């Protein structure tokens, strides 16, 4: 009953190192994601600015 | 730059390239784009012609 078991756990293994390996990559591509929405967000104030006072 | 033009509100803008910053003392008047609104020229003071006609 032994040879169905790593028949099974083993490729569960590889699958699993397979995407262990490609998540860091995606974790990785999300804080350049990041910084676009960072200079997304360092542009809303540029050129003008219109001076009031908080009520 | 924190300028008040005589018709309104205050604005936040800053020079071109060679506007000199050191002219620019608290209370010179300047010129300023109509679109861009930043900071073309320093201009010599007003004159207010009601002087002018005395």
């Amino acid at each position: 009953d032994l040879y169905s078991r790593y028949k099974k756990l083993q490729q569960e293994l590889e699958f699993l190192e397979v995407q262990e390996e490609y998540i860091k990559d995606e974790q990785k591509n999300l804080k350049k994601e990041f910084l676009h929405a960072q200079e997304e967000v360092k542009r809303i104030q540029s050129i003008p600015l219109v001076i009031g006072q908080f009520l | 730059f924190i300028v008040k033009a005589t018709n309104g509100p205050r604005y936040v803008v800053g020079c071109r390239r060679q506007l000199d910053k050191s002219k620019l003392k608290p209370g010179t008047r300047v010129a300023l784009d109509m679109t861009t609104l930043t900071i073309m020229r320093y201009l010599p003071r007003e004159v207010d012609p009601l002087v002018y006609n005395m």
